[PDB]
């Protein structure tokens, strides 16, 4: 129900969950619900953060520009809200440690697929909540800076997937802005797609 | 609580086809949020261990160990939800208080293993299962030829052409459709525990129209149909013998 409430965007709708969970957690009762909420997984492995993030995910331009069933505005600001909500709830602060080390089947963790997917409104609440939880968390046997790099970047990844790389890595196709016309650029075959040698992709293309 | 979602792909088909069907089922429940149709919602709240469909009804089987059965229809309407049920739902005339632990389907007649492992039969044309008045425990009226009157039954799987039971003494059975029951003298075999499978227990089955695999604890084991590709290598081998190099006389016997 509630996993349905993110995808959907009912920002009311979650926020009244997150009330009664809370509720739930103080009254000690119904607790095992919290926890199987929290287990909830989509597709992908993503959990509830990782729904949020993939949400917020662009589909034009022509929004942004306009910017400079749920419609396309609502979907955008009550993803957005929803993310921030989750995050500042208390039902979840002891449990958005776990949710955004958590990796998908991609193995990005929510702010790396913010990055991923173009949604950094998404990706700099992710980061700013980040921060707040591993300052929370400073009493533990760890080191801050072990828990901050795991939500942000765990050990172990590829640095070539590291969100300030890809972030820089994350071009527009030349086509945004040559169209067909012909230009000098840098070109490439690509066979996994079927792109033979008479079709290519530009150096940005191939990178992303 | 979960939802009884029907999908349909037209055959031959492709996967992203299929994942467009499986994306329309996603979009409605996160665009229409529609209320589900009055026929299934009695196993809203129940738990279903299996279920299959047949020629004309689908059937589910229940963790509690009820089962029940409805009749469908695809709409062509839709063809070019694409699936609409009745509005009377059959639930098994359990009348012994038996209940069971797998099902299977085959074109003319439902199957279902008690937990006693009996076997029962079902017809999609008769209103109850089969029942021997002679043997309270035979509700197949095969399980004699088979051997399964005293075997219990432990798995079970059955598509359309074929059905393959396991016993808890790992001797498989395999039996047909009745429209085959006629040339099912080469297609069926009784209860055996072949010497391919001693050694180790059948953990599932594997049925299909065609064949049957048995999953086993450290193996895997199948017979049933040949593919058409061996079945002419088999074919052209056999022509190639005969043609391969005569003193007739009297009396000999010729082809």
């Amino acid at each position: 129900t509630l996993m349905q409430h993110i995808l959907r965007c009912d920002y009311e709708a979650c926020r009244q969950y997150l009330m009664n969970l809370e509720q739930a957690v103080v009254l000690e009762q119904n607790l095992q619900m919290l926890q199987t909420f929290i287990s909830h997984r989509c597709d992908g492995n993503r959990n509830i953060l990782h729904a949020c993030v993939s949400v917020c995910f662009p589909t034009s331009n022509k929004e942004t520009k306009e910017e400079e069933v749920v419609e396309s505005k609502d979907r955008k600001a009550n993803a957005h809200f929803i993310l921030k909500l989750l995050c500042d709830s208390v039902v979840l602060q002891p449990y958005l440690r776990e949710l955004l080390s958590a990796k998908d089947a991609r193995g990005m963790t929510p702010f790396m697929s913010a990055v991923s997917g173009r949604a950094y409104p998404a990706a700099i609440t992710i980061l700013e909540t980040a921060q707040k939880i591993a300052k929370a968390e400073i009493s533990s046997s760890e080191k801050e800076e072990d828990v901050f790099m795991g939500m942000v970047c765990p050990s172990g990844t590829n640095p070539d997937d590291s969100p300030l790389y890809v972030l820089c890595c994350n071009d527009t196709c030349s086509f945004t802005w040559t169209g067909a016309e012909h230009i000098n650029q840098d070109i490439f075959e690509c066979r996994t797609c079927g792109l033979l040698e008479s079709l290519c992709c530009c150096t940005e293309c191939a990178r992303v | 609580m979960t939802s009884i979602h029907f999908v349909v792909h037209p055959l031959p088909g492709t996967e992203d086809q299929l994942n467009d069907r499986l994306r329309e089922v996603s979009e409605k429940l996160n665009k229409y949020n529609l209320n589900s149709h009055p026929p299934l919602n009695v196993l809203e709240q129940a738990t279903i261990k299996q279920c299959v469909v047949g020629p004309n009804h689908a059937a589910f089987l229940l963790e509690d160990g009820r089962v029940c059965r409805i009749g469908f229809s695809v709409q062509p309407d839709r063809l070019e939800s694409p699936v609409s049920l009745g509005e009377d739902l059959q639930w098994w005339p359990d009348k012994d208080g038996t209940k069971f632990i797998c099902i299977g389907a085959l074109y003319s007649e439902l199957l279902a293993v008690s937990s006693k492992g009996e076997l029962y039969q079902w017809k999609w044309s008769e209103s109850e299962p089969y029942r021997n008045a002679q043997n309270p425990s035979l509700h197949h009226p095969r399980a004699t030829f088979l051997g399964l009157t005293n075997e219990k039954i432990v798995l079970l799987s059955a598509n359309s052409i074929r059905a393959t039971v396991a016993t808890e003494n790992n001797k498989v059975a395999t039996w047909v459709d009745e429209t085959l029951s006629s040339v099912a003298s080469k297609l069926e075999h009784t209860a055996q525990t072949y010497s391919e499978l001693q050694g180790e227990r059948i953990v599932s089955l594997h049925c299909c129209a065609l064949y049957t695999c048995a999953q086993l604890e450290n193996s895997l084991y199948w017979w049933g149909v040949v593919p058409f590709s061996q079945r002419k290598k088999m074919l052209e081998k056999a022509r190639a013998k005969n043609k391969k190099p005569p003193n007739i006389t009297v009396g000999t016997q010729v082809c």
